[PDB]
RNA sequence: CGCCUCCUAAAAGGUAACGGAGGCGCCCAAAGGUCCCCUCAGGCGGGACGGAAAUCCGCCGGAGAGCGCAAGGGUAGAAGG
RNA sequence: GGGCGACACACGUGCUACAAUGCCCACUACAAAGCGAUGCCACCCGGCAACGGGGAGCUAAUCGCAAAAAGGUGGGCCCAGUUCGGAUUGGGGUCUGCAACCCGACCCCAUGAAGCCGGAAUCGCUAGUAAUCGCGGAUCAGCCAUGCCGCGGUGAAUAC
RNA sequence: GCGGGGUGGAGCAGCCUGGUAGCUCGUCGGGCUCAUAACCCGAAGGUCGUCGGUUCAAAUCCGGCCCCCGCAACCA
């Protein structure tokens, strides 16, 4: 499988330094990453323009990787909601393309970023998983100005196999995560 | 124009001088 | 995966501005960034662009001493 | 988005289109055209990226631009507004802060007309 | 604003009192009438009673405040609104 | 005024009154046959626009959800998706 | 010392505009009436600038205010809430004055609002007029003058 | 006892057929007038008597209570 830096570097700096700080007594108790879930509650697209193949062939170019449909759980009258309408996408990333992704994500998307001030330390599970949101796609590189039609960002859940905070702000920080305070 | 103090018919109208009107 | 509706995946080049390149793999071959993690005020250190204010203000009038006394 | 942080207008000349950010006037546009050197006179989309990285760099490095300076203003009237100077009082109440009358027009500062 | 080249103006009789009570330790209370003046940075911590035509209004100074005047901390007219 | 559900009804079945309460006079070409897979409501925490409530992640949750429509019975070891 | 400068609102008189018969920069023309000895201040220098330090002339057809401006030549903008429009505010300075918080003007950096030609209604002007352009004076330390009293430049349409 | 009804300030629509509150007058701000009326131009205000339920959503469908109009209350 492929080599990448993220992915290296996890096991070469990431494991070891943790190791230290926790004091692990197996290689299996110590964190690790199991997937990155991106998301797009969407919704604009409830009725109007349910064309959403713009941001599907968005979302595809950023993850390689062809994001699901979410549709309608329940129908609601003050949101306009069919049961069952088409109103996100949601991709779920492991292994190569998880590492790929956050790659491109901590090396660039947060830099380009309107005001970058740090992640949010405290958008953190309490179970030691990780929340954050995007207010734009084009934060992305493989997204020019050009192929957008209209401003469209994120959600981004990061699971790790930690138990707390602790361990999985540690994880996401040797990682390369910037956080604020 | 005539009331944009950064231009040359605005310091013409207040009667002042300035970058935007040199004397 | 499955064929025919997923974008494929090359090594790329992603270049910053400061001349940073980055190794990596994306649907796109070649990437130019505006600015990257190598650059960036928040990111290195505490390099604090414009301004390493302190304020100024406002004890810092200080113009002046010469009011009597 | 280009410079700085913003995408200024392609198929404008270079001068102008640095006016459509925050925190860069005429002024300041033909003042970072001067310390690199670039032609005035040019259409953005015929910078080279050399040019547009020099471009950059001294325009983002010299001034405070959008964001923070928008926060800095912010923080300025929100200390202004706490301190409970008169000029406070006036941000506070939402009124004019600058010995204007308000007894007639004032409307900028006010809003719409709330007619009795 | 008062001309950089001249003075930072204070009223000479209310700058002595500050100073007086600098050496004794401050602070009573201090009836002024000048609005005129400038807050003045050894005036920070003191209560001072500006006259705004009307009372004499209890200002503590920090600081923050220091650049301003001193009436701009005392108002002039009473407003609450219409209706 | 016919039909269905519950109670009255005295632990088989049945049981009256101008006793107490509600529903039906439809519906579905899938809401049918079968094979394969899947598990709910709700609570706490976390997440751009995003709200009490859209979609996303985690943990707790035997059924309090769902089963077109009244009610009862049944039911996730499915009759639910 | 404060108020006459307030502000849920309504009206009168105005200023500046919504732009290309226009906006902007450079160079370049042609007025008049006035005003001026702790007054106007040529010119030189410091300053992005307001201004500041020098310093000559003039009781003024002599010297100064002084550039008139629309205009002319050239160049840029290219129909966009814009290189239109310049309110609102943030930051920094000059000056007058004992003193510019309430509550002055001006200069500079940044901010760049309403407004795409105006509902019912309603005003002025018959020719060097209307429209448009600049200049001065009185009051006056400074100034909230876009007001007022004058002065010239350009210069119509129409009255059956 | 049977049928109908309650919606800006007044008086009526919309309810049957669930998603969207309308008409005349009146009120308020402007205009014409010396002034008032009339007339002309703009503009506010009903969360639909309540409490409950059905629904994804109720002025609208269903129940409760309240108040109003009409009719009935006969052989005795
Ligand atoms: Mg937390
Ligand atoms: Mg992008
Ligand atoms: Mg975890
Ligand atoms: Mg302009
Ligand atoms: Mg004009
Ligand atoms: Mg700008
Ligand atoms: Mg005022
Ligand atoms: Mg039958
Ligand atoms: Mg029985
Ligand atoms: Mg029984
Ligand atoms: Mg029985
Ligand atoms: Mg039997
Ligand atoms: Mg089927
Ligand atoms: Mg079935
Ligand atoms: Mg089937
Ligand atoms: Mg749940
Ligand atoms: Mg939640
Ligand atoms: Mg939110
Ligand atoms: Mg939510
Ligand atoms: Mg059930
Ligand atoms: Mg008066
Ligand atoms: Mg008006
Ligand atoms: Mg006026
Ligand atoms: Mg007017
Ligand atoms: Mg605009
Ligand atoms: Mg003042
Ligand atoms: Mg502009
Ligand atoms: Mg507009
Ligand atoms: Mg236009
Ligand atoms: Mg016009
Ligand atoms: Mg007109
Ligand atoms: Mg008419
Ligand atoms: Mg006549
Ligand atoms: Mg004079
Ligand atoms: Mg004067
Ligand atoms: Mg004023
Ligand atoms: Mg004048
Ligand atoms: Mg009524
Ligand atoms: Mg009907
Ligand atoms: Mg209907
Ligand atoms: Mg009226
Ligand atoms: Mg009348
Ligand atoms: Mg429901
Ligand atoms: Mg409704
Ligand atoms: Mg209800
Ligand atoms: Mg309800
Ligand atoms: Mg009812
Ligand atoms: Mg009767
Ligand atoms: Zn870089």
């Amino acid at each position: 499988p492929l080599d990448v830096a993220l992915k290296r570097k996890y096991y070469e700096e990431v494991r070891p330094e943790l190791i230290r700080r926790f004091g692990y007594q197996n290689v299996w108790e110590v964190p690790r990453l199991e997937k990155v879930v991106i998301n797009q509650g969407l919704g604009e697209a409830k009725e109007d323009a349910r064309i959403l193949e713009k941001a599907a062939q968005e979302l595809a170019l950023i993850t390689g990787q062809k994001p699901a449909v979410t549709r309608a759980k329940k129908s609601i009258s003050n949101f306009k909601l069919r049961k069952g309408m088409p109103i996100g996408l949601r991709v779920t990333l492991r292994r190569d393309r998880m590492w790929i992704f956050l790659e491109k994500l901590l090396n660039v998307a947060l830099p380009r970023i309107r005001d970058f001030r740090g992640l949010n330390p405290n958008s953190f599970d309490g179970r030691g998983n990780y929340n954050l949101g995007l207010r734009e796609q084009l934060i992305f590189p493989e997204i020019t100005y050009d192929m957008v039609d209209a401003l469209r960002g994120m959600d981004i859940a990061v699971v790790t196999t930690a138990e707390t905070d602790e361990e999985a702000r540690a994880l996401l920080e040797l990682l390369g995560f910037p956080f604020r305070k | 124009g005539k009331g944009d103090r950064r231009t040359r018919r605005g310091k013409i109208w207040r009667g002042t001088y300035g970058k935007y009107r040199p004397r | 995966m499955k064929e025919g509706i997923h974008p494929k995946l090359v090594p790329a080049r992603i270049i910053c501005g400061c001349g940073n390149v980055i190794e990596t793999y994306s649907t796109k071959p070649e990437i130019y960034v505006e600015v990257c993690s190598k650059c960036h005020p928040f990111y290195t250190g505490q390099q604090r662009f414009v301004d390493t204010e302190g304020r100024v203000e406002r004890f810092q009038r200080r113009y002046g001493d010469s009011y009597r006394k | 988005a280009r410079i700085a942080g913003v995408e200024i207008p392609r198929n404008k000349r270079v001068d102008v289109a640095l006016t459509y950010i925050y925190g860069i006037g005429k002024a300041r546009a033909k003042e970072a055209l001067e310390k690199t050197g670039i032609n005035p006179a040019t259409r953005v989309k015929d910078l080279t990226e050399a040019e547009v990285v020099r471009l950059r760099e001294y325009v983002e490095n010299t001034w405070k631009l959008e964001g923070e300076l928008r926060a800095e203003v912010a923080a300025n009237i929100k200390r202004l507004m706490d301190i409970g100077c008169y000029r406070g009082l006036r941000h506070r109440r939402g009124l004019p802060v600058r010995g204007q009358r308000t007894r007639t027009n004032a409307r900028t500062r006010k809003g719409p007309r709330k007619t009795v | 604003p008062r001309s950089l080249k001249k003075g930072v103006f204070v009223d000479d009789h209310l700058l002595e009192k500050v100073l007086e009570l600098n050496a004794k330790g401050e602070k009573r209370l201090i009836k002024t009438w000048s609005r005129r003046s400038t807050i003045v940075p050894e005036m920070v911590g003191h209560t001072i009673a500006v006259y705004n035509g009307k009372q004499h209004v209890p200002v503590y100074i920090t600081e923050n405040m220091v650049g301003h005047k001193l009436g701009e901390f005392a108002p002039t007219r009473t407003y609450r609104g219409h209706g």
